[PDB]
DNA sequence: GCTTTTTTTTTTCACAATCCCGGTGCCGAGGCCGCTCAATTGGTCGTAGACAGCTCTAGCACCGCTTAAACGCACGTACGGAATC
């Protein structure tokens, strides 16, 4: 196997990391890939924005800006990359 | 006379009437479908602003429009939305 | 002579009004000649998908006028219409029919 | 023979993450993801290496964030370990899935 | 002598308010405390009949969609009886609330 | 100026009236906390609602607060309301 | 070469200095306190904007800054914001 | 110069040249742009005063993304403000749901 | 595997609630009118941005080490939730 689905690479460790600096203390298992969906609309939602920034400029170097654009049009205003 | 007020109530009758002739519409209706044009007038023309203004641009162009919408509006409404832009433009830059 | 921009690209809705509004509206320090025939091309289209919307739910309600029900049904049961006005009230509006499975009787 | 009991090692690995502010998901497979994800809507993107930490920042962030939410439902349902239909409810709540 | 049995009423009412859109609070009552909160922030103040009619059109909404978040927050801790605890975690998870 | 001090009206949102709500929210049943909670939560809305209009009112120098100083002040709350104005 | 991209932080190292005049700070640190002036610059500004644009006025004046600011900060916060707002300009007008 | 008439450290100049290009209005008065400065400049000394403790308060000299984080999540009124930002390389607040903790 | 009850299911009417029609009446949707002021015409002038050309930045590929992290598996405790009251 190990083939093509990057999300996967998305690791029970890392996820449990997040949960527990959320404060979370014991884990479903089915939680792992619910966290894996979730996160993948969330990157798809953001990223579709700062690629129509990306065209919308005439570039093919997607730029920090474009994602802080994106990021503020999706309410998750984000400090320190160019505000 | 009382001092005029403009509304998109006319265009609203004028689409209603083309989309279904046997229909009407109550003053308060007209009233949300005119918030909802202002509305989104706001939305469309304010990302636009935003686009412009990003790639350090003077102008406000269809393009301009264009992305806005790509960004404000979900799936087959865009989709239809860039079409229905792109025949107008088109029908108005040949009529001149 | 005297023939209305809206007349020129097949539209209803007036870009004469469109363009100025533009202008007047602190959104730019210029105005390309298309960007008010595209903007009411699109406020005409949405306008247009609602009110095809109300007035089926208008006549489904067994009515000839929509009135502010007719819009909310037609736009919440539409997805994409509900996540457009998805921060938006509709007065006068109401809910739809929606009951949770586990407060019906056995 | 040592053994810490069940959940008491996650307490120490809770007090030790909100301590902490490094990233918590490894920056190449995240940056693999970002690419695999970008191509559905455009072909032969690059990228500043900063673009990907920013939508980096974002997602853990989001993350971090969802499981409190979470947390505070399952904790709701008189229970210990989220699950879910905490997820499902937490995002039902912030008007991010109908 | 007939006599429904608890919640069949209430069903019925769900069913009669879900049906319908005319505003369910007295008119008046709201209105007075419209004027009474207003005096806080300025005396002597005038309202449009519109604007008060907005502020009940506004509110209305507002709490029935809260009640509608709040009913999945006593079902998710397997209850039918919302209780105050319901409405806060609505209100601390849509975060108008610390 | 020909009488005008307001009393304590909080209580005119009736029972009744918060029941009829929750019922429009498709609730069924209503535990006995749940009324002068939900008061509170009432006034804390109509708190902030009415500081943002009266707000535009006094810049407007107005002592009549219109519709669209409620408008625009939904709109600031992410509240936005549809058929009063704008 | 190397474009010139102008930024608030001299500006913000000088008001350290009042602060704290020992203390120093990050990149990544002077980075969110540029992301925060922008921030609050484009809120404060916007809401001023639509002030005078309601009230049918040209000119963003202090006064509309000082509406936006009573609607964006919190009421212990706005309080000195206008405090030192007003201050700052009694002091500006004094000086000619 | 003007940030010297008005008190301030921020730039009056540079502020007011913003306001106009910025598409806010058609004019902008002489106040607005000396006001503004003031006010991003008294958030500006409040933020920096309350991460610059925290720094200190880490026996570290030089304020760092934490330090920010805490003095603004950590202050009611800054917290609100902020509320629907994120301050990255912040981390979160140490707390751990009571009913979570032993005994 | 029984004999003896509780539990769950079924069927039979009584009654309330909601549903659907026509009749009735009021008022606001709809529309026509006459006048206005904002959209249009036809003109001018200036510059915003498209465009070609060149610079060099930083994004990508690759490689070869050194771990720290991911992994899989053994084991059992504390948990979720079913059942009762
Ligand atoms: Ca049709
Ligand atoms: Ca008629
Ligand atoms: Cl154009
Ligand atoms: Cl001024
Ligand atoms: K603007």
């Amino acid at each position: 196997k190990v083939l093509r689905d990057n999300i996967q690479g998305i690791t029970k460790p890392a996820i449990r990391r997040l949960a527990r600096r959320g404060g979370v203390k014991r884990i479903s298992g089915l939680i792992y890939e619910e966290t894996r969906g979730v996160l993948k609309v969330f990157l798809e939602n953001v990223i579709r924005d700062a690629v129509t920034y990306t065209e919308h400029a005439k570039r093919k170097t997607v730029t920090a800006m474009d994602v802080v654009y994106a990021l503020k049009r999706q309410g998750r205003t984000l400090y320190g990359f160019g505000g | 006379k009382r001092s005029r007020k403009e509304s998109y109530s006319i265009y609203v009758y004028k689409v209603l009437k083309q989309v279904h002739p046997d229909t009407g519409i109550s003053s308060k209706a007209m009233g949300i479908m005119n918030s909802f044009v202002n509305d989104i007038f706001e939305r469309i023309a304010g990302e636009a602003s935003r686009l412009a203004h990003y790639n350090k641009r003077s102008t406000i162009t269809s393009r301009e429009i264009q992305t806005a919408v790509r960004l404000l509006l979900p799936g087959e409404l865009a989709k239809h939305a860039v079409s229905e832009g792109t025949k107008a433009v088109t029908k108005y830059t040949s009529a001149k | 002579k005297a023939k209305t921009r809206s007349s020129r690209a097949g539209l209803q809705f007036p870009v004469g009004r469109v363009h100025r509004l533009l202008r007047k509206g602190n959104y730019s320090e210029r105005v390309g000649a298309g960007a008010p025939v595209y903007l009411a091309a699109v406020l005409e289209y949405l306008t247009a998908e609602i009110l095809e919307l109300a007035g089926n739910a208008a006549r489904d309600n067994k009515k000839t006028r929509i009135i502010p029900r007719h819009l909310q049904l037609a736009i919440r049961n539409d997805e994409e219409l509900n996540k457009l006005l998805g921060r938006v009230t509709i007065a006068q509006g109401g809910v739809l029919p929606n009951i949770q499975a586990v407060l019906l009787p056995k | 023979p040592h053994r810490y009991r069940p959940g008491t090692v996650a307490l120490r690995e809770i007090r030790r993450y909100q301590k902490s502010t490094e990233l918590l998901i490894r920056k190449l497979p995240f940056q693999r993801l970002v690419r695999e994800i970008a191509q559905d809507f455009k072909t032969d993107l690059r990228f500043q290496s900063s673009a990907v930490m920013a939508l980096q920042e974002a997602c853990e962030a989001y993350l971090v964030g969802l499981f409190e939410d979470t947390n505070l439902c399952a904790i709701h349902a008189k229970r210990v370990t989220i699950m879910p239909k905490d997820i499902q409810l937490a995002r039902r709540i912030r008007g991010e899935r109908a």
